[PDB]
């Protein structure tokens, strides 16, 4: 149960918080695994 | 540096999966539930007035 | 008489009326359909005719009975299946050659073919009498009198004549009461209107347990005789299962089962099922059924019946409550009763309230739960009685914020939630501590403490195990179980066992479905002793995986405990549970070191 | 007299007060057409009627009436088997003339001698996905809840062609003792969908043992509501006279509900929540009461209505009312279809209230029910654990959890996957379940008693 | 006829109606605004007047046209631009000297100064005649006789008068039918109500094999005629581009284009571009336009004309279906058609329903699709014709949860997605196997299997390769390419080819502009052939890198097939493919060794 | 309320009226206007529901004599649980602040369970010294 | 809009018509109705809100003779930053693209602060030469 009369406004911003996090965090993840791979070949040698 | 990098990427990987699967669809479904009740309060009123 | 002006839908308007209340009973046509006068507009009274209609001529006589819609209170209603408009269904099977009622028909509300056994009372010649006095009794059961016959309320006087002991008919008069000349003669049965709650001398605070027979209900939040309960649906509720339990296990003298416009299969299950199962104290005359009287209605059976069902049932309950009998009144389901009000409000054309459900839903509902409770019996003798109202409700909005559910939640004393995910796994009836309460638990737990149980301490520990489990469960799903410690890892695990073992009460046994107050206590005690010993053992140096592995066999044994009958050891307190305590203690020494 | 006005499908007639309720009247149009209608409302020297034929084109003084004097009844006969009808009982493919041996009025209550003894025999279509998790008794009603983007039509078709092959096998077990007939009512469906159903009955050789009523959406909205009811009156007659188990397939429920809604916002009643009728419940209830064993106790009416959500939710007014009245639901899901699983019926929230009653021991095992309890639990937890696996990885996934991941896959690809000509039996379903369930330890398998467990792992 | 009593908002109410029916088209006042009778109360009729009533008064005449809102289907239908109620736009552009039609100005539904040369059919004086029989024909195309003059449905009799060959005016008669006296005279044009569907001998399951000349429809999920197809739009995702393509490339007899209530800038493009564009099956005389009959309403045009639009186009197609021609119905967009309904209800005070959208919605959307379909043509020769419905839908609340998009997806058995991304990348259409299905597919491929193509086997294997690939891409992201084998890498390559060859088009050559069934067939045969050998060879001791360097010339050749002629092997079976099988086999010997 | 006003005014007393349950009071208002000419506004609540609340609320405040006062505590249970429901929303406006009890504290096992985060009284500082 | 159609047709001039504020025009339309038997749609805004928008929209496009034109830029103000608000949605469907102006850039202090991030012209290629 969550408020019926004009929750819409808060709940929309929740979505925008979430959304921003997927893109940014995926960029961050992408970059760390790209580095990780570089290290892998170095460490092995 | 490698061993740490190995631990941190594992945590950052879990967080992307979690926001994507759980969080975003919860915001969709809750928004929708409230929308459906909400539009009906406005509509029925107009019908009450007209009657 | 009346002349039918208009037939528009189930609402019928007739001119050339006179009298007419607002609950006055009318018969429309020569067909004699059930109706009630809702409104009056001018000389013309607007009647909703709630019986089916495909062949009602406009311009026929409408006959007033001269009186509001009522039920007959007297002997032989027990062990009898009726609709809410009071027609013996059993009689309807014989006559009509049809199981359900055909439209265009009406027949007397009590069989008038049988004789009943009058035994004297406690009011002889020249004793003063006032309503709810026990004038005599009629045996209907083979251990109790289910019908003690009372003088109807708002009757009083001094008795000139009490007819002697013997068999009589229920049409036959056996009393003369003097008030202001010959007041009238009396029969075994008397009428009472269902829209008038039967009086009471005084109400008493509830204090005597409703033994629900079910573990998950006793353990999580207990109910009391004199209680009020709300249960929300979503068709994973298992309402018939728990209703069937309530009829058999609850230790009430009488049970009134009310079918509020149901499936018609489920009401048929509980009628058939009672004679097959046995009473909780011996007796046969169709066992459970002998204490059970049924109001049974189906969904597209007359709406007057459906609407009248909770009122007629609760009036039945009040009668037995004044007799000084404890009664469990099961209303199944009131949300279909509320639906009827939605329909009524629509047919008339009047504007509704929230989501098309009328505003008069909250006030009407509130009167209803208020006619139940524990009381001191009406009349001079003084007895104690009870009405325990247990009512199922459902959404039709796909949320729990809808009017029906909300208006009941306001008023209700005990709330047993419904968690769709657990029910999807199957755990009938399914609850968490966060979705349920009983305000009555405190006063109940002191009473249980006297009885033997360690009950208070176990109620606080039960809430606490579930509440901690809920918070940690979010952290596990999203973040990982990596943040959590081994004691909190245990919290999920002990709590899981309680979900599967308690909540699940569908069973394939009557041991997996009936858990006595004592059986419920031993189980809860055994499980908490585990949790406390378990948090310590990991604390002074042991793992969640290692601990889990050592108990192992002993953990399976507590899971499977529930299947085992309660009739062994001292009573339901088995030696099987007592030995188990020692084995936990031993296991604790191993686990730690 | 003659027609004063028409507001939508309501016709305002001025006529006298002498007709009865649901009395047929006939409208004489100047176009060389007669149209029939039935009194919805009678008032002081006027009536408000819904016409079965047309919805518009009604005049004032060019249009006259003559009242038939006869209330609306169906000529129900039993030699109606193999004949083809539309949504009013006229032939569209030149099936035999209706005749008459009895007349029953439609009111959802003909003679109504429905159940006061519950069903207890078992009917199987050979579909495990359906049968095991939802034990269909001989007069229970369990709908099919599906959504858009699914082949609900195809599953309804599976039932119809595979029924009437499985049933004689079940006859020997004492699951049955008597013949099966299917009464198919289609509402508001496409030509293409309608032919599909007819194709299935031809194909099997059960065209002579089926009644087919076809209503299309381009036939009046008023014709459409009478179509399920007409089918049901007939159905009760076959059950009564020749003692057969009649299965009714009533497709599609949403189409029916759209019809009721147009006759409730064009009514002088204000409709309920979301512009869907206030007596929408009632309208649905009329079908549903007509379920159970019929006198002579060897015929019955069993119901599977077919619902497609037009808005993809159980939030919607149609699923929520539907599910309350019936006793369970059989749920179909989108995910399973997409993947390549047919039938795509999911088992996650599919539920049978009268499961216990339906299983026996003189034609089914008693272990049907025990083993069901395990499958529902295990699958349910397993589906949830999989989504959880995605999020967490392997850092909150146990050894035991890995086993639940395997049970889930295997259940999906075997238990649920079977072609549209594959026939199973109850004993086989139990055996295959037992095997999958076998990898779990004894401790894990705790909602079933040690006696059962030990004998069959 | 009638007299106006009141005019309230856009609605005119008029008294002295003793013979107005509730579908009748009337011309109100002296301004002759278009209006149609929604409701009748008593002698007063309620008319919604769709064209501006500023200037209109009370006491003014109301003159009936004597028939409902109808369309006239006559000859001279090709190379004309109409409104949805049908009045030539083109004739108004010349005469009024204004592009659009302003208030109070009206014209007959087709040009009437035009004369046509009528040739007789197969009838003669005194012979019996029935509906759908060819009474003569008129040419309009130099490819086909577009207007076959059929006897009107609802008309049969014996023919008293047959006019011979010669040139006649539209007003002038050619036929008299005696059927209970003189039935009437008939003319070239015949009248037909919009909302009433034409009668046909029988409708059959949609299975008739023809291309739309766009390969990706056919290949991924067989394109159907007599189908129903929904496509998501958003009014700048390139939907409008594929509609002009879909209309040109097709080999169907006619295309009927319906702009339901569109921008008007998109309608302007179809007027001008289609006569510029050339047939893919040959023909002069304004090529595309000559095959096309154009209904154009912009969004600002009367709510009646937009509302009628979809009905009016489908009527022209059904009529032609009865003629034994295959017609393609292309509508953009049913979301604008739905919106218009909302407007009318709101103006009347007729209650809408779910999401503020009419209750009338579901039944109407469904009524329309059922008209479309394969049929065997009405009349005694018996011919096959088909009408294929493609409707765009778009958000109606800014969501896809709008009642309209979700209602139509239920009715349709074909769903084809459309993307912004693929359109920017220059793939037009934009269909992927994750955002689509076609359940008509089993019957179509089966049909194809007969003719020469190996179609069914090939198509299932195509769907699977694109599906499996998506999953293999997700691994490339997380782990990378250090956990993928030669066989998984091969899946990716084949998938890229399938996508390249089918999905990507843009009119690169007059070989993308039209493609036959055979060229579609040869393309996929080549991709599967490579797939099985390549994977087999890596299993037998080869590498993806190896396969790549040797394959070289044959592999580039299959990728480029789409620019080259299919006419290399024969005349429409492609030689570039037939030689490829031999080279690929030879390729594989070298690869394994 | 009227009796409290008499207590506060004539004999200069400190009167506390405790008025429970506003929700029950709100429904009663709502059931009427179902045959009045007066028409119901938003969420089927009368538009002059505000006016009804304000009549109840009027007897509250320091009386003249300024040795008596009437302090008023209305008791509202939210029947739907949200604070944007008509019953609480309008009341909070007429009053000067609000006091929030909450389900969540109750669950843990707290008594009296009072959340303080949306709870603020905007005339608190000035009164007290 | 009428004045403009005359300058554009008879004396052939290219006219840019600037119309502010469409939100105030829409409100007026919602506002009238208070004795009419005409009912509005979602959020209190007409079911026929389409129709009214269209009306302004019909005067906009190339004039006959086509060297003059009437070019229209209507200006719509979101009062609460909601793109699911009924006013922009209906308009958006009819219009050939849209220009989005956001609060964020005004805040950095950029002026004008047109973020060209979701802005589109659908006949972008068609204009230039």
């Amino acid at each position: 149960v969550f408020p019926t009369r004009m929750t819409l406004g808060l709940m929309k911003t929740k979505l925008k918080g979430a959304n921003q996090g997927y893109s940014l965090l995926k960029r961050k993840s992408e970059a760390l695994t790209k580095r990780f791979r570089d290290i892998t070949k170095r460490i092995d040698d | 540096a490698f061993i740490i990098l190995d631990e941190v990427i594992k945590v950052t990987n879990r967080r992307v999966n979690a926001i994507e699967h759980v969080i975003i669809p919860r915001t969709e479904n809750t928004i929708a539930y409230i929308n459906s009740e909400l539009d009906e309060l406005d509509r029925e009123e107009f019908y009450r007035l007209k009657k | 008489y009346g002349a039918i002006y208009s037939v528009s839908g189930p609402v019928v308007i007739a001119e050339n009326m006179i009298g007419c209340a607002m609950y006055e009973l009318v018969k429309v046509g020569h067909d004699n359909l059930v109706g009630e006068v809702i409104r009056i507009d001018g000389d013309k009274a607007t009647i909703q005719v709630y019986e089916e209609t495909a062949g009602l001529t406009v311009g026929d006589p409408v006959l007033r009975t001269g009186k509001p819609l009522s039920v007959e209170l007297g002997p032989g209603l027990m062990e009898t299946i009726y609709d809410g408009i009071q027609r013996p269904l059993k009689a309807i099977k014989e006559e009509s050659q049809s199981i359900y009622i055909p439209r265009g028909i009406d027949t007397p509300a009590l069989d008038r073919t049988i004789k009943w056994q009058f035994t004297p009372g406690k009011f002889q010649v020249g004793d003063h009498i006032s309503g709810g006095d026990i004038y005599g009794s009629v045996f209907e059961n083979s251990l109790i009198s289910s019908h003690k016959i009372l003088l109807p309320p708002r009757s009083r006087g001094t008795i000139t004549w009490i007819a002697p002991a013997g068999e009589y008919t229920l049409d036959e008069k056996i009393l003369e009461v003097e008030f202001d000349g010959k007041k009238s003669d009396f029969t075994l049965y008397h009428t009472w209107p269902v829209r008038v709650p039967r009086p009471v001398t005084e109400k008493l605070s509830a204090d005597y347990p409703l033994l629900t027979g079910q573990r998950v209900l006793d353990a999580l939040f207990p109910c009391v005789q004199g209680g009020t309960t709300c249960i929300p649906g979503a068709f994973g509720c298992g309402k018939t299962v728990i209703s069937q339990s309530l009829s058999k296990y609850s230790n009430s003298d009488a049970i009134i089962y009310v079918g509020c416009g149901e499936r018609g299969n489920e009401m048929a299950e509980v009628l058939m099922e009672f004679p097959e199962l046995y009473t909780e104290m011996s007796g046969t005359k169709e066992p459970i059924m002998k204490r059970t009287t049924l109001v049974a209605n189906t969904s597209n059976m007359p709406v007057a019946a459906r609407e009248a069902s909770i009122y007629t049932g609760i009036t039945l309950a009040e009668y037995f409550r004044d007799q000084g009998k404890n009664v469990s009144m099961i209303a199944d389901s009131s949300s279909r009763w509320a639906e009827a009000l939605r329909e009524i409000s629509g047919r008339l054309g009047e504007m509704p309230a929230d989501q098309g459900f009328p505003a008069y839903l909250g006030a009407k509902l509130a009167s209803f739960y208020e006619r139940a409770g524990k009381a001191v019996a009406l009349g001079s003798p003084d007895r104690t009685g009870s009405v325990s109202i247990v009512a199922a409700v459902s959404p039709a909005g796909g949320d729990f914020s809808d009017p029906v559910t909300t208006a009941t939640l306001g008023i209700t004393q005990v709330f047993w939630g419904l968690d769709k995910k657990l029910a999807q796994r199957k755990h009938f009836p399914s609850i968490n501590t966060s979705v349920s309460y009983s305000k009555y638990t405190n006063v109940l737990n002191k009473f249980y403490d006297s009885n033997y149980p360690e009950f208070p301490v176990l109620r606080d520990r039960m809430k606490e195990i579930l509440s901690n489990a809920e918070e940690l469960e979010q952290v596990v799903q999203l973040v990982g179980k990596s943040a959590l410690s081994d004691s909190d890892k245990i919290t999920l695990d002990v709590a899981t066992l309680i979900k599967e073992d308690f909540l699940q009460q569908n069973g394939y046994s009557t041991y997996d479905a009936f858990c006595p107050i004592w059986k419920t206590f031993d189980m809860m005690r055994a499980f908490i002793s585990y949790h406390d010993e378990a948090q310590k053992a990991v604390a002074n140096g042991a793992n969640w995986s290692k601990l889990a592995d050592s108990t192992g066999d002993v953990k399976h044994a507590v899971s499977s405990s529930k299947f085992f009958e309660p009739s062994r050891g001292e009573k339901e307190v088995h030696g099987e549970f007592e030995k188990l305590l020692s084995t936990m203690q031993e296991r604790f020494a191993e686990s730690t070191d | 007299n003659t027609v004063s006005g028409v507001n939508g499908p309501l016709v305002i007639l001025e006529k006298v007060k002498f007709p009865r309720y649901n009395e047929i009247v006939n409208l004489t149009l100047p176009d060389g057409t007669v149209r029939q209608g039935q009194v919805l409302e009678i008032r002081g020297d006027r009536a408000i009627v819904q016409v079965f034929e047309g919805t518009s084109g009604i005049d004032v003084k060019k249009t006259t009436v003559e009242f038939t004097g006869e209330s609306l009844r169906i000529p129900v006969s039993e030699d109606m088997l193999g004949r083809i009808f539309d949504g009013s009982g006229r032939p569209i493919d030149n099936g035999p003339k209706v005749f008459a041996e009895d007349y029953l009025d439609i009111n959802g209550s003909p003679i109504n001698p429905y159940a006061r003894i519950y069903p207890e025999e078992m009917i199987s279509t050979g579909v495990s996905a359906i049968d095991t998790m939802n034990s269909i008794a001989r007069g229970q009603k369990i709908p099919i809840f599906s959504a858009s983007g699914l082949p609900h039509n195809e599953i309804a078709a599976q039932i119809c062609r595979q029924a009437g092959l499985v049933r004689p096998t079940k006859d020997v077990h004492d699951g049955h003792e008597e013949n099966f007939s299917i009464v198919f009512a289609a509402m508001g469906v496409n030509l293409e969908t309608a032919r599909f159903f007819k194709q299935d009955f031809e194909e099997n050789g059960s065209l002579e043992r089926t009644s087919l009523f076809l209503n299309l959406a381009n036939d009046p909205t008023i014709e459409r509501i009478i179509t399920p009811r007409l089918a049901l009156t007939t159905a009760e007659y076959l059950a009564y006279q020749t003692e057969r188990h009649v299965l009714t397939i009533l497709t599609d429920m949403s189409s029916y509900a759209d019809a009721l809604r147009e006759v409730s916002a064009a009514r002088e009643e204000v409709p309920g929540r979301r512009g869907y009728p206030g007596y929408m419940y009632t309208d649905l209830s009329t079908i549903y009461e007509r379920a159970g064993r019929v006198e002579g106790r060897n015929g019955s009416i069993t119901q599977i209505p077919i619902l497609t959500m037009p808005n993809d939710d159980i939030t919607h007014p149609i699923p929520d009312l539907t599910g309350y009245i019936t006793e369970g639901q059989i749920f179909v899901d989108r995910q399973l279809h997409n993947k390549g699983i047919y039938p795509p019926i999911n088992v996650l929230p599919s539920l049978s209230r009268l499961m216990k009653s339906a299983i026996g021991e003189g034609m089914t095992r008693k272990d049907h029910g025990d083993v069901s309890n395990q499958l529902y639990a295990k699958y349910a937890i397993g589906k949830d654990a999989a989504a959880m696996k995605a999020v967490v990885g392997e850092e909150a996934l146990s050894i035991e959890d890995k086993l639940s991941l395997e049970f889930l896959e295997k259940f999906e690809k075997t238990f649920i996957t079977q072609g549209a000509y594959e026939d199973r039996t109850v004993f086989e379903s139990l055996d295959q379940a037992w095997s999958l369930l076998r990898i779990y330890p004894k401790e894990m398998l705790n909602r079933i008693s040690p006696k059962i467990l030990d004998e069959f792992y």
